[PDB]
């Protein structure tokens, strides 16, 4: 795994490799880590893939019975409820997952849950075992409030440094866009982001 | 049973005259991997209160909500919950180390090292320990982790007894925890140049110090320094 | 154990504490952690105490002979070289940590030296359980250009931090000053900070109080003449 | 404990168990008698763990004189052996199992038989003429093979008993302190006090 | 170590060294054996040109090997010892694996093999 | 298994006015089983004494080994090895041993017979030498008899109070001990007299 | 793997007399090779004329000092005020103690106080709750260094009248209070220059009929 | 540790020393190993100090109970069986006790029961447990009989566990020596086993291996 | 450790921070760990110091015996003295060693020597544990023929990146620059690259 | 092995010995002689780890037969036992060590004195009044340091050495099957063929 999310200038935006592997196989070169748990809140999923994937449908469970009984649900709120999960069954669980919405009232925001299950608030996170290639990079090359056009490019740039370098990671690169236009998705294929 | 993930390293603390001084800086490390950068580790209760908290962070901010809780039931029916009924240092302290020695004896313990510096209501300045283990203990000064090993030695040598106490004035107070921390910073490879700090005193009351950084540092020697041993150039 | 060296003006100090522990008991009050490698070339030892000392004698004899094979005064180096080559070669099964200073028609110099063979070059250095205590205070109070009593005061003041918060050492300060174009001066016993108090009784005991089964008396001369 | 024995000749089942209790370095006691009478005509003697062979023999009693006084009624040794092997193998999946190997020697009075039954601390229950737990057969099982008729006398069968006690005495390196030898047949239950 | 021939053929077919050893026999003092039907007995002589010497303790000229063999000699006293200290290590070898004591002859066979060694070995004479 | 406490014992040494004091206990036991009440720990190389305690073959052994040694100095020096001479030698004979070592804790008492100063010293197990002024101890009950002699022992005692004060220190710390006891033996030594003294106690 | 137990060291003696008792301990409280404090109390006024201390794994042993004074005070809610007798005491304190038998409390507890007739009496304690009343006890890390002493200075073991050379034992001598106090305070400057793990200071607690009393005394702080 | 008791004609006797060593270290030389379960039974203290002083307490009330429930005298029987039954269920656990449960009733005569933290629970006439127990046994199996005195019964218990005291390490101290009766035991004082060894070694001529 | 050297047109620059840790625990915030084998040829070290200054002081007295024979030798003939240290010795030892140096028939080279043995030749190379977190900032900005302010700068703003994310990293930043001019030490302290 | 005693008497060295050899689960031979005459006054008895105690003492044997016709002359017991004990000394710190633990029993002629030496594998020597190896001593010292006086006759030594043997037969868990009894004095060395 390389994940990351990146606040900018309209809202946020979460980047994803798409390699699973077991051992050295690669188990599915086409994977989708992004994952939505509301309209305008997603997550990216790192760790163990039962883990994850059973968090983030209990997740979505518990936003779709917090929306029938008292509205939209804050960024804030989604990641408490990522944060439980993973703090309460801390000795259980092998998850890291990078929480990011668009309010109207708060705007693009981002939550990093690491391990233990601590919560962390922050204007980009990255993660997962391709992240750490890149922390030199994304601390020089990160600008708050950025366009969308120079945040794809970011995160493009970003992710294809981490794929280069993590044999775990790979394939097509992910995106979604999370503003108050709505929610895009972005595909980038080996023969784009190889090349830069 | 687990192991700490990302943690926080010295906790340093001392009292003086009128009141007491805690310090802590503001990294969350991942391993050998310094990766936040903007943890507060200081967490005051009141106007009275300052609990210092190293070791697992996540542990760390289940125990800010813990003491989040505390205030707002102390208030529930409570009329002078911000006169003679407020939440006093030692009341704080003890709810602390009662949780912390029920975990250890569950087997699961909040895998943290605690100090909690306050000034009580008749003045009386209030500074004790508690850890993982639940073992708790109190002394002119306290410090947790690195800080034990390198802190105290220096902060001992301003109140080396109880009789010192009365002869040391904030100014001094201040100057001694700020130089430990510069000495941390040289010698701890999980510190951080960043931190905060914090004055309880009985007349001018709670002051939060947060972004101090470390200063006066010496480094220039290190150009003279060639070698392991034989070599000239 | 608690060791420091102190670079200064014209040359370079040392100092240790003086106890010894066998685990959590003090085996020896007085002991004596400064060795002499050669007549201004010293070193102070932390660690197994046995090897210390004798890794401290073997390196000294051969220094000797080097010395007197070259006709020359012998160099802090040549010490430290043969000193990390030896323990390099044990591969740390000879736990002996050392704080190797001295004076040499080179210069004053001062190094440390660590179990497993690697050295280190400094201003100020500290070794043993009670470092972290020593190196606190020399971090706060080390400065360039140290006179000689500014440096002996400096390197005691970082004994103590050891003697007074590090529970692996206690007693007295020993200290050695190696200054250039002088006779190195061994300071032993230069604190005595924790003499006993009197105490409240005499333990003397009266004479036949001990019950005796035999007497006699031992031959300790050779067999006699006649 | 140690050795127990088991032979089942024309009319009459004999059981032999050793004396000996061993705490570790030293011989507690040199008359031990591991046996219990489960009813007038069933005798179980017993081999394992300490202190769980005398609690599984003393609960299993309790429980077959339970049933005797209910339905005032002495139970078949086929049925006795058949719920004391439905206790070892429910204990086999317990949290702590007994560890007790035993050998039910029984007279059924409606048969007019003698009946020997070996049952190990797993609930492995099989019907024999004769029959041992731990090492004993090892020692005594070729001796039996040879020498076994099922047509024998009491007094055959205390003879080629004896002449496989001799063979434990001789081959083994424990002292067992001899055995206490008990006789069941259609008037009862009784101990041969020479042997 | 040194390694030189000192025991060679000569062009007549002779070793000299060996025949030079059997010249220091012929100095040494004499020794008889003579086997009855039932015993042996060993006589020896001894120079008189050595009084003022103590019997008790002066070497004696025949020698146990075992308690049931017995070895005389002639030649260089000093030589003998060592021929003496081996036959009685290989006694004391042979009761330990054989369970029996050494037959005369083999024991004979043991000495001789190691005068014979002592005829083509290198450094030795 | 620990091979220091196999055996059991201990000896102790003191220092007084013109004179030295060295006692031992004489137990020596298979763990718990005691197997003789007479196994002497002190033994002496003219009028250099040495004590030891530990693994009671290589007591015995470094024994013979001391002998042999002083007895060849002895025939080439053409005089008696001294306390601080021979204290080195026992340091360099149990270094040689670094990594395969004896597994004892030797201690050595004598008068110098040409300055009259009286000498003590103790070792560990690999060479170490522990030089004090006031007293040595070593063996099972080691923490029991530095109780004792840091609050009974004061300096410049008289030969025959010297003898009360050590007595009293052995007594007392093998009491303490499983494996020290069964008799003991004070030697009180002068520039040119020693008197040796078998001393009563408990036989548990 | 989380270990739930520690070592704070510290020392403590507890001494009986005809018609007193002290109990003394260090105040200094440790971890490895650091001082955690110089002055941490460690023996404790529990009330009815009783004084107790609790010395190995201070977290076990602060949980049981306060679960002993909590049965002080419900002592006197359930049985009319009545005075806790030392032997009722200690009793109580088995119960406490075995009630961990397979998670012990990690300490070794000493108390001490007068009996029902007056005389000076100490209770010791093993960490599941075994019990004696003794007469002389030292507790923690340097008991063996402390009761050989007290064996000998207190009990006059080895001793004999002189001139009799082992015939008559040395009579045993009543002591008074300040007697067994400078035989405290020696056994604790002994145990200070030879143990790290003991100095910084000394507190006792003498408890006779008038109450409990409290005297203080400087260790060296190496 | 040494324990010992044994039947015979007057009654029963009971033998215990008196050391606790904490490994090499001597604890205590007056530990009380005879527990006074009641004014007529005794339990011996082997294996674990606390596990023997608490179970064998709480047995006193159990027998207390059992007489004000049913008027009368526990037997040595019944009331062994409490304890084994009770320890059986803590089996696993980890207890540690090697005991004697001695008493003296009309129905049952002199009766001793060892018990065990397996479970085991053995009816005999001598019974011995510790790290002494073997030099005990010899002492008592060559001068054992039914028909001893009172008084040559008391100092053969006496004896036995000097025996043991001299040679196991972990064994010393005192003697503390009982005599049961059907009226209850009495108590025959404490013995140092110092002074005792003295004593014994000149007025027997035992011991003729120790200098005295 | 944080090491890297990187080649330019006038030649090859190494780089080092001089932090040196026993756990936690600084033991010393002042080290030189780029090390003079040869005039012209020097390296970095990087794992065991103990090991690595062992290895170190053998290739000098290699090198010195052989320039005494055949005179200088090559950056390539030192770095096959390296590897047959480090190979032959593989499992008793733990270095990772960047070898780099300056002749001038082949200018400026460097060789990096990883655990195995193995020999790597590159036109610039890093290690260290704190080399992680520069492996994207590196391959992004590295460029082969650099002048020499411009190859400082890459170095100083690498270093100062893994300085800033690697605990076991930091103090001073160490260069040394090979040309055929000479020989130049610079050293560039905390309050100079934190602020990058 | 097993059991080996010794007792030093007025005028004689008595040892005894354990006949049992076993191989695990079976009692091989019933008949065994654990000890070797060293010199015709000297006699060592061995028990311990299987191959190495015959190897041993054959060993040792051979040694001191060497000696002896070298020099024409006995060795005393002391020089004995003190050769034997260097041996196992050496053999401590070997690569595969000698696990054999030894009694030596001599009758010295020229202080006219018997002798009794207790000496382990380790190389671990004391002069006894009498001695064991192994469990031995646990059972059969308080005996004798009840009976034993230094002035007993060899038949007094005899019988309280019975004494002994019958508290092994009773407390004792192994049978090792009787004990081979040797009288070492002035006139050599004896075997007890009724014992
Ligand atoms: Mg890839
Ligand atoms: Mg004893
Ligand atoms: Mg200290």
């Amino acid at each position: 795994t390389s994940i990351m999310a990146v606040t900018f200038k309209d809202g946020v935006i979460l980047g994803a490799d798409s390699r699973t592997t077991t051992g050295a196989y690669i188990a599915n070169r086409v994977t989708d880590k992004l994952t939505r748990v509301h309209d305008k809140i997603w997550c990216c999923r790192s760790g163990s893939a039962a883990d994850t994937q059973a968090i983030a449908d209990i997740v979505q469970y518990h936003l779709e019975l917090y929306t029938s009984q008292y509205g939209t649900p804050s960024t804030e709120t989604a990641a408490s409820v990522f944060k439980e999960l993973c703090y309460e069954n801390k000795d259980n669980l092998t998850a890291g997952i990078i929480v990011a919405g668009y309010d109207d009232k708060n705007k693009g925001e981002v939550y990093t849950i690491p391990l233990g299950g601590s919560v962390h608030k922050l204007p980009y996170a990255i993660a997962g075992s391709g992240s750490t290639f890149i922390y030199g990079y994304c601390d020089k090359n990160f600008r708050e409030n950025m366009s969308k056009e120079e945040t794809v490019d970011f995160i493009k740039h970003s992710l294809s440094q981490a794929i280069k370098w993590d044999g775990s990671s790979g394939g097509v690169i992910r995106m979604v866009v999370l503003t108050a236009a709505g929610v895009e998705r972005l595909i980038f294929y080996p023969d784009e982001y190889e090349q830069l | 049973t687990q192991q700490p993930i990302v943690t926080g390293t010295s906790v340093i603390s001392m009292k003086y005259d009128n009141g007491v001084i805690i310090a802590a800086d503001n990294l969350g490390s991942y391993g050998s991997l310094l990766r936040f950068n903007g943890v507060e580790r200081l967490i005051p209760v009141g106007d009275n209160t300052v609990v210092g908290i190293s070791g697992d962070i996540s542990d760390m901010q289940h125990i800010e909500r813990l003491l989040k809780d505390l205030v707002t039931e102390n208030a529930y029916d409570n009329p002078l919950a911000d006169a003679e009924e407020a939440l006093e240092p030692s009341y704080i302290f003890e709810y602390l180390a009662t949780v912390m020695y029920q975990r250890r004896s569950k087997m699961n313990p909040l895998w943290n090292a605690i100090i909690v510096a306050g000034v009580q209501s008749n003045g009386d300045q209030f500074l004790r320990y508690v850890n993982l283990l639940g073992v708790t203990y109190s002394s002119p000064t306290l410090a947790t982790g690195f800080g034990a090993h390198m802190a105290n030695p220096l902060l001992r040598k301003v109140v080396d007894r109880e009789s010192d106490i009365p002869k040391t004035t904030v100014q001094v107070a201040e100057e001694a925890i700020v130089n430990a921390m510069r000495v941390l910073y040289y010698r701890d490879a999980r510190s951080s140049r960043n931190f905060s700090l914090a004055i309880i005193d009985k007349n001018t009351g709670l002051t939060f110090k947060k972004n101090l950084q470390v200063e006066n540092m010496k480094w220039d020697f290190a150009k003279d320094i060639k070698g392991y041993g034989t070599q000239k150039i | 154990t608690t060791i420091v060296g102190v670079k200064f003006n014209n040359g370079v100090v040392i100092a240790a504490d003086t106890r010894s522990t066998q685990g959590p008991i003090v085996a020896d009050k007085n002991c004596a952690k400064l060795h002499r490698i050669s007549p201004k070339i010293w070193c102070a030892g932390a660690g197994t105490a046995a090897d210390t000392e004798a890794v401290t004698q073997l390196i000294g004899s051969n220094i000797e002979l080097h010395s007197l094979y070259t006709s020359r005064e012998p160099r802090v180096v040549s010490a430290l070289q043969m000193l990390k080559q030896h323990l390099f070669k044990y591969q740390g099964h000879i736990g002996a940590y050392l704080i190797v200073a001295g004076v040499d028609p080179t210069g004053s110099h001062l190094f440390s030296i660590d179990a497993h063979g690697s050295t280190d070059v400094g201003y100020y250095l500290s070794l043993g359980s009670g470092s972290l205590a020593a190196m606190a205070v020399l971090e706060s109070h080390w400065k360039q250009d140290l006179t000689k009593e500014e440096a002996i005061k400096l390197a005691s003041d970082a004994i103590q931090a050891g003697i007074w918060n590090d529970l692996g050492s206690g007693s007295n300060v020993d200290v050695c000053v190696m200054e250039i174009g002088k006779d190195a001066e061994y300071l032993r016993n230069y604190l005595t900070p924790n003499v006993r108090e009197e105490k409240q009784k005499s333990y003397k005991f009266p004479r036949g109080t001990t019950a005796v089964l035999k007497e006699s008396i031992v031959n300790i001369c050779d067999i006699q003449e006649e | 404990m140690d050795i127990i024995l088991g032979i089942r000749v024309q009319d009459s089942v004999i059981l032999a168990s050793s004396k000996a209790v061993t705490r570790g370095i030293s011989v507690l006691k040199d008359s031990d008698d591991k046996t219990r009478q489960l009813s007038p005509h069933t005798l179980m003697s017993f081999a394992g763990e300490a202190g769980d062979t005398v609690q599984f023999a003393e609960y299993i009693q309790a429980n077959i004189q339970l049933y005797s006084i209910r339905e005032d009624y002495e139970l078949s040794p086929q049925a006795v052996s058949s719920f004391v092997r439905q206790e070892l193998a429910k204990s086999i999946r317990s949290r702590r199992p007994y560890q007790v190997n035993v050998l039910i020697g029984g007279y059924d009075k409606k048969k007019n038989k003698p009946e020997l039954y070996q049952i190990d601390y797993l609930g492995t229950k099989v019907e024999l003429p004769y029959g041992a737990h731990g090492y004993s057969g090892f020692y005594t099982f070729s001796l039996l093979d040879h020498h076994y008729r099922p047509d024998m006398t009491t007094e055959e069968g205390l003879d080629l008993l004896k002449l496989c006690v001799q063979e434990l005495e001789k081959r083994m390196p424990m002292d067992f302190k001899g055995v206490i030898v008990k006789i069941v047949d259609k008037d009862g239950i009784r101990q041969v006090d020479d042997f | 170590g040194y390694d030189r021939a000192l025991s060679i053929f000569s062009p007549d077919g002779h070793i000299f060294q060996v025949e030079y050893a059997l010249e220091a026999v012929k100095r040494g003092t004499c020794a008889v054996g003579v086997k009855g039907k039932n015993c042996v007995v060993l006589g020896c002589e001894r120079r008189s040109t050595l009084k003022l010497q103590d019997t008790r303790i002066t070497p004696s000229k025949v020698s146990k090997i075992d308690s049931h063999v017995v070895l005389s000699f002639s030649g260089l006293n000093a030589d003998s010892r060592i021929l003496i200290e081996k036959a009685r290590v290989e006694a004391q070898s042979h009761r330990l694996t054989l369970e029996d004591p050494v037959t005369v002859e083999y024991l004979t066979r043991y000495v001789a093999g190691v005068q014979q060694r002592y005829t083509q070995s290198g450094g030795v004479r | 298994s620990d091979p220091s406490s196999i055996n059991g014992g201990i000896v102790v040494a003191m220092t007084g006015k013109d004179c030295v004091a060295i006692a031992c206990d004489l137990r020596l036991g298979s763990q718990s089983l005691g197997v003789s009440n007479k196994f002497e720990k002190i033994f002496h190389y003219g009028h250099v004494f040495l004590g030891i305690t530990g693994l009671a073959t290589d007591v015995t052994t470094l024994n013979e080994m001391f002998r042999y040694k002083t007895n060849l100095y002895k025939l080439k020096e053409e005089r008696a090895i001294e306390p601080e001479t021979f204290t080195q030698l026992v340091s360099s004979s149990l270094y040689e041993r670094r990594f395969g070592p004896y597994f004892v804790g030797p201690v050595v008492a004598g008068i110098n017979s040409k300055s009259g100063k009286p000498f003590i010293a103790g070792f560990d197990l690999i060479g170490c030498i522990d030089e004090a002024k006031d007293f040595i101890v070593s063996g099972t009950a080691s923490d029991q008899l530095f109780g004792m002699c840091e609050s009974l022992y004061e300096p410049n005692l008289e030969p025959e109070d010297l003898f009360e004060t050590i007595s009293q220190a052995l007594l007392n710390a093998a009491d303490r001990d499983a494996l020290s006891g069964w008799g003991a033996v004070v030697y009180i030594i002068k520039k040119d007299e020693v008197v040796k003294r078998y001393l009563k106690m408990r036989q548990d | 793997q989380f270990n739930p137990y520690g070592d704070n060291g510290g020392t403590i003696l507890g001494i009986a007399g005809e018609d007193f008792a002290v109990l003394a301990g260090d105040t200094r409280n440790i971890t490895d090779y650091s001082i955690n404090s110089r002055y941490e109390p460690k023996v404790f006024d529990c009330g009815d004329n009783i004084v107790m201390s609790a010395n190995g794994f201070a977290a076990d042993g602060d949980a049981l000092v306060k679960r002993f004074k909590n049965s002080v005070k419900w002592y006197h809610f359930d049985h009319n005020d009545k005075k806790l007798s030392i032997n009722s005491a200690a009793r109580n304190i088995q119960h406490l103690l075995y009630g961990k038998r397979f998670f012990p409390y990690y300490v070794h507890t000493i108390i001490a106080g007068l009996d029902e007739d007056g005389k000076g009496a100490v209770y010791s304690f093993d960490p599941v709750g075994s019990y004696e009343r003794e007469q002389c006890r030292a507790g923690g890390a340097a008991a063996s260094l402390i009761m050989p002493f007290l064996d000998n200075q207190v009990n006059f073991k080895n001793q004999y009248e002189p001139g009799t050379n082992g015939k008559v034992k040395k009579p045993l001598k009543y002591l008074s209070v300040e007697e067994v106090i400078k035989l405290v305070r020696d056994s604790f400057t002994s145990a200070t220059e030879r143990h790290i793990q003991v100095g910084d200071g000394l507190e006792i607690l003498i408890v006779t009929k008038d109450g409990v009393r409290k005297e203080f005394y400087e260790l060296k702080r190496d | 540790t040494t324990t010992l008791a044994f039947r015979f004609q007057g009654g029963i006797i009971v033998a215990v020393d008196s050391r606790a060593t904490a490994g090499n270290w001597v604890a205590s030389q007056t530990v009380k190993k005879v527990i006074e379960i009641n004014p007529f039974l005794l339990g011996t203290m082997a294996g674990g100090a606390a596990d023997c002083q608490f179970w064998e307490t709480w047995l006193g009330s159990q027998c207390r109970l059992h007489e004000l429930r049913e008027k009368e005298r526990i037997s040595v029987a019944a009331a062994s069986k409490i304890l084994s039954n009770l320890v059986y269920q803590y089996k696993g656990a980890g207890l540690s006790m090697g005991t004697m449960i001695c008493g003296y009733t009309r129905k049952e005569g002199p009766t001793i029961y060892y018990v065990d933290s397996d479970g085991t629970r053995l009816k005999g006439d001598i019974f011995c447990v510790g790290s002494g127990q073997t030099f005990a046994y010899g002492v008592l199996d060559s001068n054992y009989k039914w028909d001893l005195s009172v008084e040559d019964a008391l100092y053969l218990g006496k004896r036995s566990i000097l025996a043991a005291a001299h040679r196991d390490a972990y064994s010393g101290g005192s003697v503390n020596l009982y005599h049961v009766t059907e009226d209850g035991w009495i108590y025959h004082g404490n013995h140092d086993v110092g002074e005792l060894f003295w004593k014994v070694k000149e007025e027997e001529g035992s011991f003729n291996n120790v200098i005295g």
